[PDB]
């Protein structure tokens, strides 16, 4: 006999722990993640002196 | 299954929490710990074998937190 | 934020394995097991004599 | 959750089949060993402890097939 072998979704959630998660609506949402920017501050006046 | 291999040490963890965030650890534990209160008596050969082999006491200790690692 | 765990069955298939399954539609199919009964015979004919 | 408990040695059994049927059994092995190819480093590491501690030969030999073994 043959047998579908039933929905494995949630159990692939269990699998899925250990990952942080994304939600994507519209081309992409993501979040997390980070990244390093360097900082150039000469030309900056201090608002007023 | 995708019941096992959950995708955990890995890498690229973030800042931020992930899934099961906090709970699948503590899980793993009290799911073993249940499956050893359930079946005692594999727990004492185990244990007993720890006695037999090595047991330079240390040792002992090892192998038998193997016994709690067998399988769920 | 709460979110809907998602169906397990598949893993829960996962799970029963290591069972004999059983059939059950009408009140009962139940096959495998297994029994003992101790037969007296005396009490038969050959069939033809 | 169900991913893990999945009610094997239990008893009862019986004359006939049950379900994976020679199936689960290889597929736990075969899992496992597809796990070890992935992350080498930690087999290497883990066979080094073994030639650290008892190392009364066969004890090496115990422990890092545990050490195989502590993949989840």
């Amino acid at each position: 006999d043959v047998v579908v072998l039933g929905s494995q979704e949630g159990a692939m959630h269990t699998a899925l722990t250990g990952a942080t998660e994304i939600q994507m609506s519209s081309g992409n949402l993501l979040f997390t993640g980070h990244l390093k920017c360097r900082l150039r501050m000469d030309k900056l006046q201090l608002k007023g002196m | 299954s995708v019941a096992l291999v959950p995708h955990v040490g890995m890498g690229l963890e973030t800042r931020t929490e992930t899934w099961m965030s906090s709970e699948g650890a503590w899980k793993h534990a009290q799911r073993i710990e249940t499956w050893i209160l359930r079946h005692p008596g594999f727990t004492i050969m185990a244990a007993i074998l720890a006695y037999t082999i090595g047991t330079t006491y240390f040792q002992r200790v090892l192998i038998f937190i193997l016994l709690t690692a067998v399988t769920p």
